[PDB]
Formats: C-alpha cells, sequence, structure tokens
C-alpha cells in the first residue's frame, strides 16, 4: 500500500474528517505509518491534531477490519512515548475499546489490542490498575486457555507474555491481589514453555510480583515455581538468567522458610557460576543473592558452606566490581552476625581477613561500618576461642591495623567510635 | 525469530 508513505499532519486530518470510511482509512495508515518511522515520530503533532478520539472510534468498527488494525497501531505506538501521550490515548477511552477488541476473530488485530493495554499498563500503577478495572484479565486470559501453547503464534504468544507480565508490574500499590491470584496460573504455564522469548518476560513476570511483603512472595512459592526459576537460572540466555536471579534475590528476602525452598530446589549449586559471571550486573545481584541467605539460619549457612560458596565470597570480596563487593561484605558481615563459631573459623581459614581489610581504603563511610561490624564478629568468634590474639596478628599481617588506625579519625562517628573500641579492645 | 522485550515498559511497534 504505497500511497500512504510519507504523508503530513493535515494531510491525514483531512482525511479523517471526510465521511468516507476508505479516505479515512488511508489517512489511519499513513498516521500509523508516520509513528512506526523509526527516528522522532510527530507523536506530539498527531495528538495536537485532535486524532485520538478519531483512532479510538475507529477500533469499533467490526465492519472494516483494516481501520481496527492501524488505528490499533496508530494508539499503540502513541501509548509506548511518555507518560502524557499514554495519558492522551487513556483519556480518549481506548481502554475498554481494545478490550473489546481482545476477542476479535482477527488475531492480528487481537494482537494489536494486546500489546496496547500492554503499553498502557506499563505505564504505571494508577493505568495498570485502571486496564484490570476495565476487565482485561478474562479476555487475556481466555486467548491463552489452550491445551498447547505450542499452537499459537510465536509473536501473539510473546506479546501476551509480555502484557500480562506489565499487569504484575510496578509497585505503589502492589497489583490488586485477586488479579494476580488470577494471572498466576497461566503465568506458571507460560514459565515452562520452550521460547526463551516468553522465558525471560514470564520471569520477569515472577520477579515482579515477588518484590514486595512476605505474602506476595508466598503466593509465588505456593504454586511450586522455585523449582523451575532454580533450572532457569542455569540457562545460557541472559535475557533469561537475569530475570531469573532477580526471582530468587526477591524470594529468599522473605522468610527462612521461603529461603529454604530455593535451597531445597538446588539454586545454590548455580553460584559458583554466577558468583564469577562475566556480566557484572549478574555478579552483583547473585552476591545479594547469597547475603539474604547468609543473613538467614544456621543450617542455612552450613549449606552455603557445603556447597563450596564462602571461596566465591572471598574471591568476590578479593575482586570484583565495587558495587559487588558492596555486597559481599554485608554478605560476609550477615554470615558474622548470624553463623557460629566453627562456621565463623572456616570463613577466615578461606582467607577472608586480607581482602576484606584492603575495602576498608574505600571512600564509601556504609561499607567501612559493614566490615568493621564484620570484624567485631569475628573478634568475638575468636573471643570464645581465646585467640583473639591470632586474629590481631592476622590482621597487622596484612596491613589492617594500619587502616584501623586511620579510621579512628573518619568524620562519620559511627565509624571512629567502632574503630576506636577495636584498637583499644585487642591492640 | 529473535526478539528479546527485556524488561521493557513500553514497546514501539516498528514498521
Amino acid at each position: 500500500n504505497q500511497g500512504t508513505v510519507n504523508w503530513s499532519v493535515e494531510d491525514i486530518v483531512k482525511g479523517i474528517n471526510s465521511n468516507n470510511l476508505e479516505s479515512q482509512l488511508q489517512a489511519t495508515q499513513a498516521a500509523r505509518k508516520l509513528l512506526s518511522r523509526e527516528k522522532q515520530p510527530p507523536i506530539d503533532n498527531i495528538i495536537r491534531a485532535g486524532l485520538i478520539p478519531k483512532f479510538v472510534s475507529f477500533l469499533g468498527k467490526t465492519d472494516c477490519s483494516p481501520i481496527q488494525f492501524e488505528s490499533a497501531w496508530a494508539l499503540t505506538n502513541i501509548a509506548s512515548g511518555t507518560s502524557e501521550q499514554t495519558k492522551a490515548v487513556v483519556d480518549g477511552g481506548a481502554i475498554p475499546a481494545f478490550i473489546s477488541l481482545l476477542a476479535s476473530p482477527h488475531a492480528h488485530i487481537s494482537e494489536q489490542a494486546v500489546w496496547a493495554l500492554g503499553n498502557i499498563a506499563g505505564d504505571g500503577s494508577a493505568f495498570r490498575d485502571l486496564v484490570i478495572k476495565h476487565g482485561a484479565i478474562d479476555p487475556l486470559l481466555a486467548l491463552l486457555a489452550v491445551p498447547d501453547l505450542s499452537t499459537l503464534a510465536c509473536g501473539y504468544l510473546r506479546n501476551l507474555t509480555w502484557t500480562l507480565s506489565n499487569l504484575c508490574r510496578n509497585k505503589n500499590p502492589a497489583p490488586p491481589l485477586d488479579a494476580v491470584e488470577q494471572i498466576l496460573p497461566t503465568l506458571v504455564r507460560l514459565l515452562h514453555h520452550n521460547d526463551p522469548e516468553v522465558l525471560a518476560d514470564s520471569c520477569w513476570a515472577i520477579s515482579y510480583l515477588t518484590d514486595g511483603p512476605n505474602e506476595r512472595i508466598e503466593m509465588v512459592v505456593k504454586k511450586g515455581v522455585v523449582p523451575q526459576l532454580v533450572k532457569l537460572l542455569g540457562a545460557t540466555e541472559l535475557p533469561i538468567v537475569t530475570p531469573a536471579l532477580r526471582a530468587i534475590g526477591n524470594i529468599v528476602t522473605g522468610t527462612d522458610e521461603q529461603t529454604q525452598k530455593v535451597i531445597d530446589a538446588g539454586a545454590l549449586a548455580v553460584f559458583p557460576s554466577l558468583l564469577t559471571n562475566p556480566k557484572t550486573n549478574i555478579q552483583k545481584e547473585a552476591t545479594w543473592t547469597m547475603s539474604n541467605i547468609t543473613a538467614g539460619r544456621q543450617d542455612q549457612i552450613q549449606q552455603v558452606v557445603n556447597h563450596g560458596l564462602v571461596p566465591f565470597l572471598v574471591g568476590v570480596l578479593s575482586k570484583a566490581d565495587f558495587k559487588t563487593q558492596k555486597e559481599a561484605a554485608w554478605a560476609i558481615t550477615n554470615y558474622t552476625s548470624g553463623g557460629t563459631v566453627e562456621q565463623i573459623v572456616y570463613l577466615v581459614h578461606c582467607g577472608i581477613i586480607e581482602p576484606l581489610m584492603n575495602l576498608l581504603s574505600a571512600k564509601d563511610t556504609k561499607i567501612i561500618q559493614v566490615i568493621l561490624d564484620a570484624i567485631s564478629n569475628i573478634f568475638q568468634a575468636a573471643e570464645k576461642l581465646g585467640e583473639t590474639e591470632k586474629l590481631s596478628i592476622m590482621i597487622e599481617e596484612c596491613g589492617g591495623l594500619d587502616k584501623i588506625e586511620a579510621l579512628q579519625r573518619h568524620e562519620n562517628e559511627s565509624v571512629y567510635k567502632a574503630s576506636l573500641n577495636l584498637i583499644e579492645k585487642y591492640f | 525469530e529473535a526478539g528479546m522485550t527485556l524488561g521493557a515498559r513500553k514497546l514501539k511497534k516498528l514498521g
């Protein structure tokens, strides 16, 4: 369809205001092609011409599916811009109209609806909730109520997974509980599909739903997804591992019972890889996740010890991107506050002291507190064995006492107080 | 067919 390439807004306007369905169809397409263009589409001008309500109106024209499609795509691309732009689409009454198109017998039109609502719900909490109130969930889910997901078109299914992922998304407030209960079974099903794009976005959805209080985490863990998450944590595709790791990391911010499910599912065996992973953010989120495990019970710290992960933490503490080192410190401090003397001794035999001391050269004043708190905890463990002195010497060897003395004169008070305490108490 | 959404809030439909 070559006539519609590169119109002006005023010509699009001329076309849409004729009482000629077909002229309106060409104009709309020309408008879509403007908004489809790669470089700075004139979203704000289309809005300013007053075209949205006309577009929305075109969504309702069952008798002329091509105009439905084109208005869909046009609106979809307006709703894909800024919040103001999405708002203009919502203010035209697009939501109920797009929901109405979900049952459309033309798959390509149904799919556009799905995409539009995706963009609308993705703006934030309010519009997400508004899409839900308008009743989008029953029709979205009905489009996936089939025996085998594999019969659906590749793109259609990716689109639906992505849109559902946006209905699970954002966090102030979290999505209505009943809407999450309604979505999860289908979501769980998608999380076992073999298309990596579907898996990524399922994992994102799960990561969003687990980003919150323990009750939210529980409704996800209840559905038995932890084993499948752990499996996905081992995928080759980074866009799957990334969200899978986030979900696991979220889940272990919850109760120790909830953490245990991930340990039971085999998670810890993947961490040697993750804690060494070349993508810096994976390494960061892996170490973060470790810290919320070392924050747990002693039998859970043992599982960390038995999987040979303490040396990996010593490793990350010794050399990693700084933000990861920071989580490494936390993971050690958590370990050290909740551990047994035997577990804290092991930590030192794995060589934690030297690299822990090297991080007191850091300019970040919060890390120094974490580290210093760890030291105290470790002394507290040597004080119960009579080997406080051996540790003191050990901290001399690597030049740690040198650094602690200089931190006795740090500006932050919580610092220089913890410093002073240590020097006098053990040196 | 590739096309990873990454975690994107909004998706523009290209021509």
